[PDB]
């Protein structure tokens, strides 16, 4: 079995046929903000919030990612955000979230996103303390199928965390946020993610590649399986020095093939990294511990998954925290308008 | 086992990409000082790692700050963009919040702070006003990362 399950290669290629295409062919102003009922605050970020939202005319339900134009501008890291939106509004894969529509008014940007109910599988882990090799599992084969589909691209996701990762209606992941999400040529430099997730590349300013993207998966299936991140500390300086010595101990529970499969992922050596080596993302698929993993079913869903969230009805906003609502209003003069033209 | 748990925030620098020129062709050694911040570093991280020629290119990328008294080199809450090493004089430090804004250091003639600004931004952690007359040392995140980049740039890499 193992890479020889599903064969992938006539598909990458209309994928990226299909890539190449709607991105160099967006959608601007496909909707208006006075046209949703902002409901609850599901998350804030660092430029805005997710807030659940209700179309008045459809009375459907979506997730509104706000941006403060002269915030983005503010932090300089305006370039990410044009690529979030253009990026995700690009690509279609299964566990990967969708866009609906965007649009703009004199100071913020809207991207209107699916509704995933089921919250985020840092709610539910930080809950059930820890899953199951098998449960942790079934969630890896899905970003080692992203990560491939994604990295076929050219796209570095950069930055997975159990935060970022909505569980849906069937129990299975809706990557969100693509906040760093990037094309890349042949290496970035741009030092970002979130602490616990960043490689040892990144950090220390050593230009990286797609490999970044497989070392957060390491950690991923990690926290997963043993509950907590396998670097961790105070001081996120504490985090990063641990990080790049790379020296890390593994829950006496850990089977021998997850403490195989993580010492190939959280390689220092980039050249020795699994999913970056010759056989690239493969060397993953036929891993060990992926042994009993039916690739071609997991990519249809065609599998059940070991959790499904409690979800109620419409507009269930429960799986989510709670956050402090803080009205939002336009402007009578536009912000940093030339600097967002694209969107 | 573990612990220290809540939903993490996602951090981030500057966007950045050298490939450009590269023309330029230093400040004062005050050598005496100079030996005080690679000493005073020789703990930092992001200085660990470099070798001896991004070290040096680096002792010099960094300015000199001034300050009397009552002054405030970093307030709690300010995104700064530098870190910063202590010289001489003394500072205090008030790690203002929590709700109250009590006191809860001594820096004099030793001792650094800042040293994740050179990472990316972040909110200054506690504002530290001069007990001074003192000078510090400051290096500017984008003075820094240029520095580094544009060493690593050069290297070969196996495709
Ligand atoms: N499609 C979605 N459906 C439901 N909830 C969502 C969706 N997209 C985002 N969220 C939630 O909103 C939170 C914040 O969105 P997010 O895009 O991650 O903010 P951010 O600006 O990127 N901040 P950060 O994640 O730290 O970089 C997420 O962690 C989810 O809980
Ligand atoms: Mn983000």
């Amino acid at each position: 079995k193992g890479s020889e399950q599903e064969s992938v290669k006539e598909f990458l290629a209309k994928a990226k046929e299909d890539f190449l295409k709607k991105w160099e062919t967006p959608s601007q102003n496909t909707a208006q903000l006075d046209q949703f009922d902002r409901i609850k605050t599901l998350g804030t970020g660092s430029f805005g919030r997710v807030m659940l939202v209700k179309h008045k005319e459809s009375g459907n339900h979506y997730a509104m990612k706000i941006l403060d134009k002269q915030k983005v501008v503010k932090l300089k890291q305006i370039e990410h955000t044009l690529n979030e939106k253009r990026i995700l509004q690009a690509v279609n894969f299964p566990f990967l979230v969708k866009l609906e529509f965007s649009f703009k008014d004199n100071s913020n940007l809207y991207m209107v996103m699916e509704y995933v109910a089921g919250g985020e599988m840092f709610s539910h882990l930080r809950r059930i303390g820890r899953f199951s090799e098998p449960h942790a599992r079934f969630y890896a084969a899905q970003i080692v199928l992203t990560f491939e589909y994604l990295h076929s691209l050219d796209l570095i996701y950069r930055d997975l965390k159990p935060e970022n990762l909505l569980i849906d209606q069937q129990g299975y992941i809706q990557v969100t946020d693509f906040g760093f999400a990037k094309r890349v040529k042949g290496r970035t430099w741009t030092l970002c993610g979130t602490p616990e997730y960043l490689a040892p590349e990144i950090i220390l300013s050593k230009g990286y590649n797609k490999a970044v993207d497989w070392w957060a998966l390491g950690v991923l299936i990690y926290e997963m399986a043993a509950g907590y991140p396998p670097f961790f500390a105070d001081q996120p300086i504490q985090i990063y020095e641990k990080i790049v010595s790379g020296k890390v101990r593994f829950p006496s529970h850990f089977s021998s093939d997850l403490k195989d499969l993580l010492r190939n992922l959280l390689q220092v050596d980039l050249t020795k990294r699994f999913g970056n080596l010759k056989n690239g993302v493969n060397d993953i698929k036929n891993h060990k511990w992926f042994a009993t993993t039916d690739w071609i079913a997991i990519y249809q869903r065609k599998v059940e998954a070991p959790f499904i969230p409690k979800f109620k009805g419409p507009g269930d906003t429960s799986n989510f925290d709670d956050y402090e609502e803080e009205e939002i209003r336009v402007s009578i003069n536009e912000k940093c308008g030339k600097e967002f033209t694209e969107f | 086992v573990i612990n220290r748990f809540t939903r993490r925030a996602s951090v981030c620098a500057e966007a950045y990409n050298p490939d450009e020129e590269e023309d330029d062709a230093i400040h004062p050694k005050t050598d005496d000082q100079r030996n005080r911040l690679q000493e005073a570093c020789k703990d930092i991280l992001l200085f660990k790692n470099l070798d001896p020629e991004q070290m040096s290119q680096v002792l010099d990328a960094m300015f000199e700050k001034l300050v009397k008294e009552g002054e405030h080199v970093i307030d709690q809450g300010d995104d700064g963009d530098n870190f910063y090493v202590i010289d001489r004089g003394t500072f205090d430090i008030y790690v203002k919040c929590d709700g109250v804004g009590r006191c809860v250091g001594n820096y004099d003639n030793r001792g650094s702070f800042g040293e994740l600004a050179l990472m990316y931004n972040t909110p200054r952690a506690a504002t530290i006003t001069a007990t001074s007359p003192g000078a510090l040392w400051g290096l500017d995140r984008v003075t820094f990362r240029r520095i580094i980049v544009k060493n690593n740039a050069k290297k070969r890499k196996m495709y």
